[PDB]
């Protein structure tokens, strides 16, 4: 369902670090919804 | 002024000396009978307590090195070297000389979890009972382990310092051990006691001459199979290893690594393994030596890091026998001193031997010498004043110059001659030390000085000698065979190959008081007292603690000693640099800690570009310390540094980003131990500075697929669940949940603790530790699915400008200023027009913010709600300008500035939903939606409609 991970690792000492990652969850579900609606049809 | 910090009584029979050790936070107290007290540096409690004596009668002085990080011990004919085995110091073996016979019987001092482990093993696992001396053995074993029962139930940080000691023959000891690694082998499984019995092997190796066979280090020459479970004997297999210029192969890495050199004809750079015997030739510079032992032997249970018989180079390290520094051993030491070279230590007799060690590797003679009363220099000395002469040593120090041949360290040795004219005269005697225009030889006289006058007329003898700070002056420290003493301040020479002195002093104070004469000093760094050549601190015989100047030798502050409940007077003095507090000690045994004592905001300016770079400037972070002290909890392990290397090399390994990876320690739980709740991590910091955040990361466990309820929480040291309960106005950052800081991977996980309680705690620079609080709320139970954990703190970044701290309180402080933060974003500034550079240096101090109230989630929370309601104010514009007008890049801040408002609104009670009144900001903004600029603001845009439009399905439905 996941298919990017890594996170760059000059983000960690910043703070923001998990918005970033709720971003890249955020474009991984949603890409897991739409093609899994599109397998969901038939 | 300075002003008494509190009181205890240490001991009842006086005390007599302190040392500090800062990487531990523990105050080293002797008291006069010969008992070494360890204190902890923060709540005072006593840690552990110790008889040292390798003779009876002897006083016992201690003492700290912090470039080698090691703590030595010197009484009346042993000194001996000792360091850090995994928190603790080893103390009751640590004056303990090699014995001659087998039969002599032998002390072991060993700490408390591994000796459980030994018993553990002993009772549920292994049959011995056939070897004699066993039933005394488990005796010992139990008597001593229930004995510490009662201390470690008073405190965990003396829980941790114990120790259980043996007191055996040295046949009996080595017997039980070979029949217990025996056993081990032919179970054959992965039991923890393997590698303390294999130690324990190792020790009793080391503790007597004669067992030790010769090292085969030459060819033709095979090396037995059984000394190689120690590290040190793989590292001294390297002595003849042809590749020293290569990166990687190195001597240590791959002694590290379990690789020994026995060259062969067909080899000179032969290497196997000691547990897997696999042989590795032919290498080249960008081997490295845990990689190719991975790659040739993946089926090594060393390389697996399963219980082997490996022992490392810190236990052997933290084990060394004490040395005499004369074969009789009947000899008295006269004096000893560390001076500006770290990694060498001398001691003198009373007849004139010294012997000179090095304590950088393990504990070894140097040189060995002894000084001639009848040397030309002295003579010329004694000419110089117009036979049976005698000279009595009194102080040492080692000289090192402060960074083509470099100049050698030398000798510094006090000597008061006597001669018969009888008359006294101190004299100054220098020496050389390294091996090697004639170049003299180790252990020779380069010079002779001869004291001023004053020192022969009131028959003086030379007391102390210290270098100072800058490496450039000298300060000596002379008194009375009535005077009180005298400070006399030289300048060393550096304009030739050996370091020399200057015959004229440069600066002589007399001590006319004979009740100011001087029982103790040391030295303060520079940079405390700089809110000049230093600072000096020195106890009287009287009794008072006084700090002078270094430069000009005045009286800067005066402590009269207190009264007896007669006046209690202070004998020495040390310096605790994790707390900056001076601890001194009485002659009754208390222990008295001493303690040395409109603006323009950024925030208030009109928002330039040059006043938003200096706001990021205060947001900006970096790495922190070098090294925290921390314990754990005896279910955690400190990781290993092989692991380290793992992540890092050895030449990255050292001022590169394996600093970086130092900074975190990685602590790994083990699944034996009854509690898997209420673990509690207290993370002393060496030095204090403002932070920022810290970081906690962790690894679950792959079989469960859902994460229960696991609370992390942070807490301040103002007292060195019902824990949080007592603790509830110590909590910096609320208790966060896990699964918040969990990754996109379900296995691994970042954590991030911070609050505006944190930024704003920092107030006198007075947080000195912290705690870390783990519970799961309530097969694997508590924290079992945790495997691993790791903590990294850092620090804010220095700024030039000056009041860092209250603009800091401002930024977090003020409503006007989020509000303005959020207008100028909004374009609607009515002074000038807003840059893209200048709306990005907004979104980047605003996210700063909003991510340090979001991290925060504590109850109130006046600033979180704040921030929340004016950005519900302006969220259409806010939503317009960055996903419209801006680029991408702008457009991509802005999308993880809101994003971590919708982490956030979660935790703020939130009456109206911040998904719902964004969603309608962006259902109003997509009527612009072919008028933008650039895709990736679309893109984003998209993005965080994607999420929002969850809530209200209808209106992207109709308008979409």
């Amino acid at each position: 369902v996941s298919v990017s991970q890594a996170l760059d690792a000059r983000l960690e000492v910043g703070l923001e670090q998990q918005a970033e990652l709720m971003l890249k969850m955020m474009s991984t579900l949603e890409a897991d919804s739409i093609l899994q609606a599109l397998t969901n049809t038939s | 002024l300075v002003l008494r910090d509190g009181c205890m009584r240490c001991d009842a029979d006086g005390l007599h000396s302190l040392s500090y050790h800062p990487a531990l936070n523990a105050i080293l107290a002797v008291t006069s009978r010969g008992t070494i007290k360890v204190i902890d540096g923060t709540s005072g409690a006593t840690l552990q307590a110790s008889a040292l004596s390798a003779k009876p009668g002897g006083q016992v002085k201690c003492q700290y090195i912090s470039a080698v990080d090691k703590v030595i011990f010197v009484d009346d004919y042993a000194v001996g070297c000792r360091k850090d085995l995994n928190g603790i110091l080893l103390l009751d073996t640590a004056l303990q000389t090699p014995v001659s016979k087998q039969d002599d019987v032998v002390q072991l001092e060993l700490p408390v979890t591994e000796a459980q482990q030994l018993l553990s093993a002993c009772i549920e696992k292994i049959d011995v009972s056939s070897t004699e001396g066993y039933d005394l053995f488990i005796t010992q074993l139990k008597d001593g382990l229930k004995n510490i029962s009662h201390e470690t139930a008073a405190n965990h940080k003396v829980a941790k310092w114990a120790t259980v000691t043996f007191h055996l023959p040295h046949h009996v000891l080595k017997s039980i051990a070979s029949a217990i690694v025996n056993e081990l082998k032919k179970i054959n499984q992965n039991v923890a006691a393997l590698p303390v019995a294999s130690s324990v092997m190792d020790r009793l190796s080391y503790l007597l001459p004669s067992a030790r066979p010769e090292l085969g280090v030459g060819p033709g020459r095979s090396v037995d199979r059984a000394l190689m479970y120690s590290e040190a004997n793989r590292r001294e297999t390297f002595t003849s290893w042809p590749h020293v210029g290569y990166r990687w192969a190195q001597p240590d890495p791959m002694a590290q690594a379990g690789f020994y050199h026995q060259p062969a004809s067909s080899g000179d750079d032969r290497a196997m393994c000691f547990t897997c015997s696999v042989c590795l030739v032919c290498w080249e510079p960008t081997d490295e030596p845990w990689s190719e032992h991975e790659r040739h032997s993946p089926n090594c249970p060393f390389v697996k890091g399963e219980h082997t018989q490996n022992v490392p180079l810190s236990v052997t390290l933290a084990t060394s026998p004490a040395q005499l520094p004369s074969a009789d051993g009947a000899d008295r030491i006269a004096c000893f001193g560390s001076g500006s070279c770290p990694q060498f230590l001398a001691a003198a007799t009373k007849r004139g031997k010294i012997c000179i060690w090095d304590v950088s590797k393990l504990m070894k003679v140097h040189l060995k010498f002894e000084i001639n009363a009848y040397d030309p220099a002295i003579v010329q000395q004694l000419i110089l004043s117009g036979m049976e002469v005698s000279l009595d040593i009194t102080a040492l120090s080692i000289l090192q110059q402060p960074e083509h041949n470099i100049p050698f360290p030398c000798l510094l040795a006090g000597g008061l001659l006597t001669y018969k004219s009888r008359r006294t005269l101190p004299v100054l005697l220098l020496y050389s030390i390294k091996e090697s225009s004639v170049f003299p030889k180790p252990g020779t006289l380069v010079q002779c000085l001869r004291l001023p006058k004053f020192a022969e007329e009131e028959t003086l003898c030379i007391d102390s000698i210290t270098p100072c700070a800058d490496g450039i002056h000298l300060l000596v420290g002379l008194r009375t065979c009535v005077s009180g003493g005298y400070l006399v301040l030289y300048k060393m020479n550096y304009t030739t190959r050996i370091v020399t002195l200057e015959e004229e002093p440069v600066k002589i104070q007399h001590i006319k008081d004979p009740q100011d004469t001087i029982t103790s000093l040391i030295l303060l760094p520079p940079d405390i007292l700089d809110n000049t050549l230093g600072h000096l601190v020195v106890t009287t015989q009287g009794g008072y603690v006084k700090v002078l100047d270094l430069s000009n030798f005045e009286i800067l502050a005066k402590v009269e000693p207190p009264k007896k409940e007669e006046q209690d007077t202070f004998v020495s003095v040390i310096y605790c640099s994790g707390t900056d507090r001076l601890c001194a000690c009485t002659k009754g045994g208390e222990l008295h800690f001493l303690q040395i004592g409109g603006v323009e905001l950024l925030v208030d300016q009109p928002f330039t570009l040059e006043i938003l770079t200096s706001l990021v400037e205060l947001t900006r972070f970096e790495t922190l310390t070098p090294r925290f002290s921390a314990t754990v909890p005896p279910c955690w392990v400190e990781v290993q540094q092989e692991q380290q290397q793992r992540r890092h090399p050895q030449h990255l390994h050292q001022q590169h980003h394996g600093d970086a990876a130092q900074h975190t320690r990685t602590w790994k739980l083990q699944t034996d131990s009854n509690s898997w709740d209420e673990h509690v991590f207290e993370l002393v910091l060496p030095k204090a500075c403002m932070v920022g955040h810290v970081d906690f990361k962790f690894v679950l466990n792959s079989n469960i697929t859902s994460v229960p309820q696991i609370q992390v929480t942070l807490l301040k040291n103002k007292a060195p669940c019902p824990f949080l309960e007592d603790h509830k106005e110590d909590i910096l950052c609320g208790p966060v949940w896990l699964a918040s800081g969990l990754d996109l991977s379900g296995h691994a996980g970042m954590l991030t603790l911070t609050s505006p309680k944190l930024v704003k705690g920092m107030a006198g620079g007075k947080y000195r530790s912290f705690l870390i609080h783990v519970k799961a709320v309530s097969n694997l139970r508590g924290c079992d699915l945790l495997q691993e954990v790791s903590v990294t703190i850092r620090r804010f970044k220095k700024t030039s400008i000056c009041k860092e701290r209250v603009q800091r309180c401002a930024m977090l402080q003020f409503s006007e200023f989020h509000e303005k933060l959020l207008n100028t974003l909004c374009r609607r500034s009515d002074d000038g027009q807003v840059t893209e550079h200048a709306q990005s240096l907004v979104l980047d101090a605003l996210c700063w913010l909003a991510g340090v109230h979001s991290n925060g989630s504590g109850s109130s929370k006046e600033g979180n709600e704040c921030l929340l309601s004016k950005t519900r104010k302006c969220l259409s514009d806010i939503v317009r300008v960055c996903f419209f007008e801006a680029g991408r890049s702008i457009a991509h801040k802005c999308a993880r500035f809101l994003a971590l408002c919708i982490s956030n609104g979660k935790c703020e009670p939130c009456q109206p939903g911040f998904g719902s009144v964004l969603l309608k900001a962006l259902l109003d903004n997509m009527c612009f939606l072919p008028a933008a600029a650039t895709g990736g603001s679309v893109y984003w845009y998209f993005v965080l409609l994607n999420y929002v439009k969850d809530e209200d399905l209808a209106g992207c439905s109709t308008a979409c």
